[PDB]
């Protein structure tokens, strides 16, 4: 039959999947350190012969939203934030090395400093931070300079042990991986670590989406994904009113 | 030479969509 | 020869009967997680094929699965879970097989048409000259 | 001691099923109309 | 061709996870902390977990 | 002639002049 | 012959 | 396709290992 | 109209500079 | 007497393992009786 | 005739 159908189709198919990346952007507004996806449709056109009346439209991701997420004071001495623009480099379970933003941290049974997800956190050798065991108050300074009190040892014998590893390079040019994990789009390109960053020490940083505008997006993609179908249908009746040509 | 492929929904979209399968996709020029 | 048409017209009405009948295990399997077979479902099409080099037929020379990644969904309480708790699903797309239903029934009845005509042809012929 | 355990049902996790078996079905029973439509379509061949 | 796939509904299992707990204040009223299961018999004399 | 601004369904080029609309 | 056509006999 | 040996049945198991 | 070779088919590319 | 029989329609094409048919009925589909 | 077949008079 005709091929608007499908053309309607093909962009009905769409609508439904930039309703899943909505729906994962409000399933993710209590989660920790996470950037909001955004969601575009791209108009690619059928090009050769004939008449340019078929365009389609696929939807894509542009990108991210790395506006700076909800502080949450929680008085915890191991929750870091970063102040501002900012990563915290970290190795995932394979081993690759990749930037992120939750900063919920903990000490294992070993004293490696991990965060909520389990990745490893770097540190001054670009290498995971592994502090002493026997400790007795963790103080992590502003610039991420990690200071730690010796278990028995008084409290004048405070020394730095390791520097977590902040990297804020061009937000433009990271893609979010398999796993949440921002990395590098050009492959093997270094993660140098930045003297600007700030942690600031006691507090979670929260999720940046935002609730409203995703539900605003919802209520129109649901209008043009009715439009399309309705399309569909009287594709559908004017077939069925044109097979009265070979009547005879 | 022989020209086929998948009808319908699935070929009748842009071809960043790989919902056809390569090699199918490969038979959809010519063959013999 | 117009006994060439119907063999085309036929050769069409099976070929998209193979399609709705496909069509039909797809919307029966778009939520099935297990199988007989120990394979999750992926969604099938039939391949149309024409022999051209007069009339050609359109003869369907298998059924091939959508290469799309099986929908994985987080049910760590499933028997069937992974080591993450995540269960695989067909990757049947709902909107696709709408509109191959609405595809595969239109062009079946078209078929019938040019039959039904393709007849009328025939049948005049033979009150040629008598 | 001192207390009962309920059931364990997740009532939401039954509806959002519950909508879906209901999609499936009605898409299901369309095939079912389309399916005699055809069959009533190509009924017009032995006709004469 | 292999175009014709049935499908059918079955029950693969149970969750087993714990339910809900009621505080009675009585005491003949238990629940099982965590996994486990109670030893009863039914009328007809057969065991059965409960 | 007829529509002044019709469109041209050939990929951009910006070396060929699009000869599928009525140019003239 | 389409590469990788599935079958009609119990794998 | 006309054939002298007359068409199996389909079989549509729960296992393909108990058929 | 018709002609003596096939016509090409459809490009649908997601960036025209890589056709 | 070589027939095949069955019940027509719904409840036979439905796969084996709803047991609708009588297994007695359903026994008679590879021309015995 | 059929083993299960039902009767069409009073039981």
């Amino acid at each position: 039959m005709d091929r608007a159908l499908f053309l309607a189709m093909s962009g009905a198919k769409q609508n439904m999947q930039a309703l899943q990346l909505r729906a994962n952007n409000l399933a993710n507004v209590s989660t920790t350190g996470f950037r909001a996806d955004l969601a575009q449709a791209r108009s690619m056109q059928a090009y050769g012969e004939g008449h340019p009346s078929r365009v389609f439209s696929m939807t894509e991701r542009p990108g991210h939203n790395f506006a700076q997420g909800s502080v949450i004071t929680t008085g915890r001495d191991l929750d870091v934030t970063i102040e501002g623009s900012g990563w915290i480099s970290v190795l995932d379970h394979t081993g690759k090395e990749g930037l992120t933003r939750n900063g919920n941290l903990k000490v294992d049974q070993n004293g490696m400093l991990t965060n909520a997800s389990g990745h490893l956190v770097l540190g001054e050798n670009d290498a995971p931070i592994t502090l002493p065991i026997p400790l007795s108050k963790i103080e992590i300074g502003r610039d991420g300079t990690i200071s730690v009190l010796p278990q028995g040892a008084p409290a004048e014998e405070f020394q730095a042990v390791d520097r977590i590893k902040l990297v804020k390079p061009n937000d433009q040019s990271l893609f979010k991986d398999t796993n949440g994990l921002f990395r590098h789009k050009t492959p093997n390109q270094p993660y140098e670590a930045d003297a600007t960053v700030s942690l600031q020490t006691g507090a979670i940083e929260g999720s940046n989406v935002n609730a409203v505008g995703e539900m605003t997006a919802l209520i129109d993609l649901q209008r043009q994904f009715e439009m399309q179908v309705k399309m569909m249908s009287t594709a559908e009746e004017m077939d069925k009113s044109s097979d009265s040509l070979l009547r005879m | 030479n022989m020209v086929a492929g998948i009808p319908g929904a699935l070929s009748n979209q842009p071809p960043a969509d790989a919902s056809i399968p390569q090699d199918v996709a490969q038979m959809k020029d010519g063959s013999v | 020869s117009l006994f060439n048409v119907f063999n085309v017209t036929g050769s069409a009405m099976s070929a998209e009967s193979v399609r709705l009948n496909t069509t039909s295990s797809n919307l029966a399997n778009a939520d099935s997680v297990s199988s007989s077979a120990k394979d999750t479902y992926k969604a099938r099409h039939a391949v149309f094929g024409a022999e051209l080099s007069d009339t050609v037929p359109v003869k369907v020379m298998g059924i091939v699965e959508s290469d799309k990644p099986l929908s994985a969904e987080y049910n760590p309480d499933h028997p069937l879970a992974n080591e993450e708790g995540y269960i695989y699903k067909p990757n049947v797309n709902v909107m696709e097989e709408m509109a191959n239903m609405i595809s595969a029934s239109r062009a079946y009845q078209t078929n019938v048409q040019v039959a039904d005509s393709s007849k009328q042809m025939l049948l005049r012929t033979l009150q040629m000259g008598q």
